RNA sequence: CUAAGAAAUUCACGGCGGGCUUGAUGUCCGCGUCUACCUGGUUCACUGCCGUGUAGGCAG
């Protein structure tokens, strides 16, 4: 799962070079917060307060996206945690979320 | 043989017309000994005047194509070639085949020098980066500076001196510029315990990597076995079987003041890793050593984990 | 002092494989975003137009064999229907240390060759070879078949020291020919640059951009590759072209071979123009190796009597030796 | 190995004397049965012993050509033992034995 | 005297692909933005319409194989339903220097071949041969099956040297016929332009617009690749069409082949129709070869009995040899 | 001091002619999404102006 998160980081790195025009456009609502890791080029139309919509250094909802991906990866049942590796799946998900928070601690910045 | 005073990264070492085969049993990414010789020659033409010392290399292998083609939909490949010039009789030349690839790499090294002891930082880094693009590395010329020069100037990132938490954040301040590649490290202990663990049929040694570039399965009496990565053989050193010689003993050497030994190839395997899944970036260097008591002229990655 | 029987030299003036991209004329000075002219697929139905044998003709077998033709799916690289020009862009460098071999046994032969190349440079400069290697960038010989029938082909050269143009020169490649060597005023400054960088100092870097106005939608000619035979008689021929980043490109050795057309000193005639400077100087588009070992003018004889026997050839044909030093090779028997 | 041996019919009527016996064990020396298994004197058996002791002639110090791909290998802080690698033919055909066994015929079908 | 074992030529009449697009008549003048005829597909259902030699033609096989399906997927290209015309637009450029070969072995054969072509040219120009190529652009033969059953075909040819128009030509391709070669005062100017571009005096780029009206939503015939009637999962692609960037089109060799339909000098007939100039001049549709090598009158006999054996090929048929040189190909052993 | 050192793949081509894919069909039944909240960001370190050059009383 950490290798899958590293593959997601590699996908973010591959997306981090093929974006000449990164700004608001048709189809950028979810990509306005989804453009944190996929940081586009610095928008010329931004003012001196350009660090809110085109310079958003808020990779805390990326933890929410990792939580959504962990909840949608495998359906955690209500009785599959009787052993020490069923809630340990949630512990590994928390470790992956900590690694994602450390990785996206300076994503847009 | 030690972790460096400071690292040195070169982010898009875009090279060109490389050697693909590099050994008689593979054709993909070239030998790591080519890169260790590359940095020995860089040390020879730089560090005798700038007083540094280079031991290990770091491969990341961003993108890699090969001039290969598929003949008529078979389960094989061929090579694209280059036209040799005309023979003296002037009909056609003795055409000889070799693989030629066009890859992308970025090399991080290991320094025992005065890059911030008696010289300044980006002066040393800039002179080494400016001087590196005048020499070949795998039989192929480096594609020089272009629009890829725009991220190319670098720091000279120290490791041995700093805060511990900033040791972490400096090595992952070096990881942030290294994402879409996949680093090459050896699996020497995995070679050892994966031939020794699987010795329940026969004790042969060269059958290890000869039985890994394939889909091993003992199927249902449809379940593809747990691949642990990218199992692929690499040329992992040089066994010199015959004894030493002299410049006057065996003639037709290159220089007549250095001895000659006929040598053969050696095959370990090297996994491909994303740079996130390491212990530290000083734990992945391809060093060099020679044991002339043996025949083993073998390079290695000490402490890959 | 004898011949060093492991002897070699490196490439100097070693260009890169040039990508190709197309667009319209007079939008030519904003050519950083032109689309890649990728190799595409079509398929031809052939016929029998071969020179068949002298007494195997059989005027019924010919009609029986033309009705079953051969089937080839060959490739092509057209321009788009909007495009009118062709961009050819490569990067060039000189490595310096011209006379120094990268492989030499004898420190006696190398010792003689030291002051050989040293008094050659100290006697006269490379300005002969500077203008001769500048007339394979100042015209557009490096685009090979794209030059014929082009109605306006021109090459824009610009030298960089920093990440920006130091001094740029802009040409008209069909004014000077493929045949004549003439000195200009926008050329001798380039000649001093390539000369004083081509000696042993360090490196130089030049980006070459050529605009061959080949027409509208008309095909270009990227270099193909050799293949061995494929195991089919329906997809047997394919004419596989060369691509770098999904983009039709000329090989590096061909685009450096067009640099290497220098010598008019080969003894046959001044009719063909220059050929590629080669040991035993041989042309693919002529068939046979000129400068036979019977005549004196082949390479090893000139180099040996200008180094071992110390009998210098005339300065008319001395430049051949330094030109295929700049080419480099593997020498000895 | 190829060498220059053109007469295959002189080295094709001498190989089945060691397939099941030790007639391939007299290919270097110790030809007592190799001199008894001739029916002639010491001259003809000595000519055969010369042609057998030259079939694997090893002087110890080979020669080389300029295109033997001679490579410097760096010692640990010391000089340079230059290496000329070669192309192991029966080893590559051993790899071909295993590959042609496991590519078609048995395992593919 | 010997001949050459390896010899070649450039093609000297080199067209482009011809991308097709439909639209309505009489607003054809504004046809810069007509949408391309897009290759669709459809599913057809086969039947039995093939010969059977009665090795299994039982009282059950036919009325079994009728109910046995052989349904297929073909590719087809119709017009838009409110369109009745087809626009086919390619660019033609002529190189020049017609007989100077590309790569030839001997230096002795090539000089007398070049002087053979030069004594041809100052003997008589390219005028008759350029007229015979002009009657394959005025008569829009390059519309192969898109011409038959068309009510009105017309041809626009402008002349491009820069981003401009020098002269135009409007050709009613049905009033003049495919059969007879006749001269017009406006057609001989285009013959003069191709005769100058083939001589060497001035490069020439032409674009050829072809407004063939067919009918409302009818079916046009673009080019067809090599069909792969492969190992289906019960019904696969059985014909495929030549597409470009979202546009059906004709290959360049097909509208070159329709443009070099020159010779009526072949011995079997002369007025039945001209065919395309080739060595052993043959037709794929007729399934035969006119000008057998049993006869004298092909290319591979006229060439080596006019260069080598110095005999005149009877000026009536000397135009064929030069037209087959303008074709260009692989000559020699 | 790098399986290093070194190299023109060329030339031209008609894919093409035909077609009946029909015939049928029940997507079913039920549901609690709730509680919380200052944008007085700068939704352009902004708005009309004595001298076409900042030099000012402005609804600022």
């Amino acid at each position: 799962v950490a290798q899958i998160c590293d593959e997601a980081l590699q996908y973010a790195a591959r997306l981090r070079e093929l974006e000449p025009g990164w700004s608001a456009t048709p189809g950028c609502q979810l990509h306005d917060a989804e453009q944190l890791w996929l940081d586009p080029l610095r928008a010329q139309t931004d003012e001196t307060f350009l660090q809110r919509r085109l310079r958003g250094d808020w990779p805390a909802e990326v933890g929410n996206r990792f939580a959504n991906w962990l909840n949608r990866a495998v359906s955690s049942d209500s009785q599959i945690l009787g052993s020490p590796e069923a809630a340990q799946w949630s512990q590994e998900l928390s470790k992956e979320l900590t690694m994602f928070k450390e990785i996206l601690e300076d994503e847009r910045d | 043989v030690t972790d460096p005073e400071a690292l040195l990264l070169l982010p898009r070492l875009s090279i060109q017309n490389a050697n693909a085969i590099s050994s008689p049993l593979t054709w993909g990414f070239p030998s790591p000994g080519a890169f260790t010789g590359f940095v020995h020659a860089l040390q020879r033409r730089v560090g005798i005047s700038l007083d540094i010392e280079l031991d290990g290399v770091g491969i990341v292998c961003h993108r890699f194509e090969a001039q290969i083609s598929q003949p008529a939909g078979k389960r094989t490949k061929v090579f694209n070639l280059t036209r040799n010039p005309l023979n003296r009789d002037g009909s056609t030349a003795a055409i000889v085949e070799e693989g030629r690839a066009h890859l992308e790499v970025s090399l991080l090294l290991g320094v025992h020098g005065d890059g911030l002891d008696d010289h300044p930082a980006q002066e040393i880094a800039r002179q080494v980066q400016e001087q590196a693009g005048a020499m070949r590395l795998a039989g192929g010329s480096i594609l020089p500076w272009c629009n890829e020069r725009f991220p190319a100037p670098n720091a000279e990132l120290l490791m041995l001196g700093g805060s511990d938490e900033q040791r972490r954040k400096n090595q992952r301040r070096l990881t942030r510029r290294l994402l879409p590649g996949f680093a090459l490290v050896s699996r020497e202990a995995l070679l050892q315990q994966h031939l020794e663990t699987l010795r329940t049929t026969l004790p042969e040694a060269t059958t290890l990597d000869a039985l890994l570039d394939l889909c091993r399965i003992n199927f249902e009496p449809w379940q593809v076995r747990d691949k642990p990565g990218w199992l692929v053989p690499i040329p992992a050193g040089y066994n010199a079987l015959s004894p030493l010689y002299l410049p006057g003993e065996v003639r037709n050497a290159r220089d007549r003041e250095t001895p000659l030994r006929f040598v053969e190839n050696l095959f370990g395997l090297g996994e491909w890793l994303s740079p996130h899944r390491v212990a530290a970036l000083s734990d992945l260097l391809w060093y060099h050593h020679a044991e002339p008591d043996k025949g083993l002229y073998r390079w290695s990655t000490p402490r890959f984990v | 002092l004898s011949t060093a029987s492991v002897l070699a030299f490196e490439r100097k003036l070693d260009p890169s494989d040039a990508l190709m991209s197309a667009g319209a004329w007079a939008q030519r000075d904003a050519s950083q975003e032109w689309p890649a002219v990728t190799v595409r697929e079509k398929s031809v139905r052939g016929t029998i137009s071969n020179r068949l044998k002298t007494k195997d003709r059989d005027p019924a077998k010919l009609d029986a064999s033309i009705q079953s033709p051969n089937l080839q799916t060959v490739d092509v690289a057209n321009l788009p229907s909007d495009a009118d020009t062709l961009k050819v862009r490569f990067t060039l460098r000189v490595l310096g240390g011209a006379g120094t071999p990268s492989a030499c046994n004898d420190a006696a032969y190398r010792d003689k060759l030291l002051q050989t190349v040293a008094t050659y440079v100290n006697d006269q400069g490379f300005a002969e070879l500077a203008r001769r290697y500048a007339h394979n960038l100042a015209n557009a010989r490096f685009l090979w078949r794209n030059r014929v029938g082009a109605e306006a082909v021109e090459v824009r050269i610009n030298h960089i020291r920093q990440g920006e143009v130091a001094r740029a020169w802009r040409f008209d490649a069909l004014a000077i020919g493929l045949r004549d060597f003439k000195a200009d005023a926008e050329l001798d400054a380039l000649a001093e640059l390539i000369a004083s960088g081509l000696s042993g100092s360090g490196h130089v870097l030049l980006e070459v951009v050529a605009f061959a106005r080949i027409g509208d939608g008309q095909e270009v000619f990227p270099s193909q590759e050799l293949i061995l035979d494929k195991g089919d008689k329906k997809g047997q021929k394919s004419k596989t072209l060369y691509s770098v980043r999904d983009a039709a490109a000329i090989h590096s050795q061909k685009i450096g071979n067009a640099l290497r057309t220098i010598d008019t000193w080969y003894p046959d005639e001044d009719g063909l123009g220059p050929i590629a400077v080669e040991p035993y100087g041989s042309v693919t588009s002529q068939g046979k190796a000129y400068r036979q070992p019977k005549q004196k003018l082949d390479f090893y004889t000139l180099l040996d009597n200008w180094v071992l026997r110390d009998e210098a050839p005339a300065v008319e044909q001395q430049h051949y030796v330094i030109a295929n030093l700049i080419r480099g090779g593997v020498f000895g028997e | 190995v190829v060498g220059n041996a053109a007469a295959l019919d002189v080295f094709k009527f001498l190989s089945l004397q060691y397939q099941g016996k030790n007639l391939l064990n007299w290919l270097t020396e110790d030809s007592a049965e190799a001199l008894q298994a001739l029916s002639d004197n010491a001259e003809q058996a000595r000519e055969w012993r010369q042609a057998f002791i030259g079939i694997t002639t090893v002087k110890g110090a080979p020669a080389s050509h300029s295109l033997a791909k001679q490579l410097y290998f760096p010692l640990p802080g010391s000089g340079y033992h230059l290496l000329a690698p070669l192309f192991p033919t029966s080893l590559v055909h051993h790899v071909h034995a295993l590959l042609r066994e496991a590519r078609f015929g048995d395992a593919a079908k």
